[PDB]
């Protein structure tokens, strides 16, 4: 699908003890490329993969700048909705906020979001018309008076149809060999005795890139989607990823069962068994 | 004002093998305040550890991975600690080269 | 690159 620039802020409230902390991080895909935490001392926007690193020092002071003005305006964001739901000072709550860009064919915004949220739930939200919010509750609706008289939705707008798909198609370019390299996931089964009709049998797919993929069983050309536990992808740790798709089955049916694996970094799908 | 308990996977990078150097990881996710605290263990004893930016899910709930170099041999046992305000004490799970 | 300070909530 299409490639897209994302930023995931949190701020979390530190009473107080007194003050906030902020963290941001920034992906391309589902490659994390920048990170921000002032929980370190003099924070700076950085570098978390190589093909950023070699931005101009004026560009990371523009982003470090930037986003500890953003973590002043989290701050005092947490004070307010403290107050809007009329809360203890001396609790520690959360905002979050999620937004970017995804590259349409012809270079341009094919779609964007912005999304906030307060203590874990969805509070506001921009629309798909990048014109209008949606408020979660009485208290978002107080946000959203003043966002709308802030003309806040159409500075959202104009950052997501433009400096977010330049910058985008920027850092596509600079990641190039990397980021738009799909990398095949490593496969294979394995088999793990229970009692005696009972059989796991586990498929594998390994260092794969990016995270997206499909691991399914079959029974003889029949879906085995009910009984089979699939593992939440994780990260390998390198930047690529990793899942497996286990099933219990009579231990002697093991030829009956068949592994099917798509990802995009295949040729053709695979069709594993155990051996 | 909702909590949410941390889901916790411990693995290895690459298929375990005794005396072949490898990398550690424990990722955490699912969990919610973000105030969390994550521990590899080597035969119970803490490792030094590496922990990556906080992050979220589309759900909102955060994801933490805590990773390290390990040689893996038939003797030493690999698990992560995990310190959580939903949990009633410390979530350990025992590193399994099969899971 | 980011975008800049959203407007207070």
């Amino acid at each position: 699908g299409p490639h897209s620039l994302s930023y995931f802020y949190t701020a979390v409230s530190r009473p107080d003890r007194g003050d906030s902390r902020f963290i941001a991080v920034g992906y391309v895909d589902d490659t994390q490329f920048v990170r921000f935490d002032n929980y370190a001392p003099n924070p700076r926007m950085e570098p978390r993969v190589p093909w950023i690193q070699q931005e101009g020092q004026e560009y990371w002071d523009r982003e470090t700048r930037n986003v500890k003005e953003t973590a002043q305006t989290y701050g005092v964001g947490l004070n307010t909705l403290r107050g809007y739901y009329n809360q203890s000072e001396a609790g520690s709550h959360t905002l979050q906020s999620m937004y970017g860009c995804y590259l349409g064919p012809d270079g341009l915004l094919l779609h964007g979001y912005r999304q906030d949220a307060y203590d874990g739930a969805d509070y506001i939200a921009l629309n798909e018309d990048l014109r209008s919010w949606t408020a979660a509750d009485m208290a978002a609706q107080i946000t959203k008076r003043k966002w709308e008289a802030a003309d806040e939705a159409e500075r959202r707008r104009s950052y997501l149809q433009g400096l977010c798909v330049e910058s985008l198609r920027r850092y596509l370019e600079m990641g190039k060999d990397t980021l738009q390299r799909a990398e095949p996931p490593k496969t294979h089964v394995t088999r793990h005795p229970s009692s005696d009709l009972g059989v796991t049998l586990r498929c594998w797919a390994l260092g794969f890139y990016p995270k997206e993929i499909s691991l399914t069983w079959q029974r003889e050309g029949q879906d085995q989607s009910q009984d089979m536990e699939l593992v939440e992808t994780r990260p390998s740790g390198d930047g690529t990823f990793q899942k497996w798709a286990a099933l219990v089955v009579p231990p002697g049916e093991e030829q009956s069962y068949t592994c099917h694996v798509q990802h995009e970094g295949l040729q053709e799908p695979l069709t594993l068994r155990w051996d | 004002f909702v909590a949410r308990p941390p889901k916790v996977q411990v693995y290895s990078r690459h298929p375990a093998e005794n005396g072949k150097p490898n990398y550690l990881n424990c990722y955490v996710s699912g969990f919610h305040p973000p105030q969390i605290e994550i521990d590899l263990l080597k035969n119970g004893e803490k490792m030094n550890a590496e922990q990556s930016d906080l992050s979220f899910s589309k759900d909102w709930s955060f994801y933490l991975l805590v990773h390290t170099e390990f040689t893996p041999n038939a003797v030493d046992q690999y698990s992560c600690r995990v310190k959580h305000v939903t949990l009633d004490k410390p979530k350990i799970v025992k590193w399994d080269r099969d899971h | 690159a980011t975008a800049a300070a959203t407007e207070a909530y």
